């Protein structure tokens, strides 16, 4: 789509690998980045990703395998922060 | 229209990744 968004939650303990929790594509996508900014949330800019992560990875689910180490980069610049 | 609890999902997010 032309615009997809993803929300990744991680919780050590909690959560064995990073979960998506919520998605959107076009205008849910939109609502959900400018909803992020609003709350002070990360968003990050990676066209690669989120788009893989849209077609693989459903709202609800853990991410796999190949999304492991991406993913795991993409948090700690998120937490870098 | 978006769903009640898409806020609360935003806000839980650790990071979120565009296109």
């Amino acid at each position: 789509p032309t615009h997809i968004a993803i929300c990744l939650y991680y919780k050590l303990g909690e959560t064995p690998l990073p979960l998506v929790i919520e998605t959107g594509k076009d205008a849910k996508a939109l609502q959900i980045i400018k909803l992020a900014e609003l709350y002070d949330i990360p968003v990050i800019e990676d066209i690669p990703l989120a788009t893989s992560l849209y077609k693989n990875i459903h709202k609800g689910q853990y991410i796999t395998e190949d999304f492991f180490e991406p993913v795991a980069q993409l948090i700690r610049i998120a937490i870098d922060l | 229209i978006q769903s009640g609890s898409l806020a609360n999902n935003i806000k839980k997010s650790t990071v979120i990744v565009k296109n």
